[PDB]
């Protein structure tokens, strides 16, 4: 029974690794689109300021 | 045909193809942040209903 149901907490309760390192994967990568779309959109004030003039 | 002073119309198609561009670049820059082709119904309807329920 203590093996069933430490089988079963794991089922529930413990990570699945592969899963998570890959939705970390995409976190992070999705981090860094933001990033760069961040950094690319900081940018358009700067076309505002060119046709000032 | 005159030269004016008053109006510009080249101004004016200037000012509509630059607001055009940009709308189009936020577009984008939404797309690739986010990740997501549909982040609102105006993209698609029907394929937000149908990613909705995937």
């Amino acid at each position: 029974i203590n093996e069933n149901v430490n089988a079963s907490k794991s089922r529930i309760k413990d990570t699945d690794f592969a899963k998570e390192t890959t939705a970390l994967t995409k976190s992070q990568i999705l981090s860094q689109a933001s990033s760069s779309v961040l950094a690319q959109a900081k940018q358009a004030p700067n076309a505002a300021l060119s046709l000032l003039g | 045909m005159a030269v004016n002073v008053n109006t510009n119309v080249a101004a004016m198609t200037a000012q509509r193809y630059l607001t055009g561009a940009t709308n189009a670049q936020q577009t984008s820059m939404e797309r690739l942040s986010s990740g997501f082709k549909i982040n609102s119904a105006k993209d698609d309807a029907a394929g937000l209903q149908i990613s909705n329920r995937l």
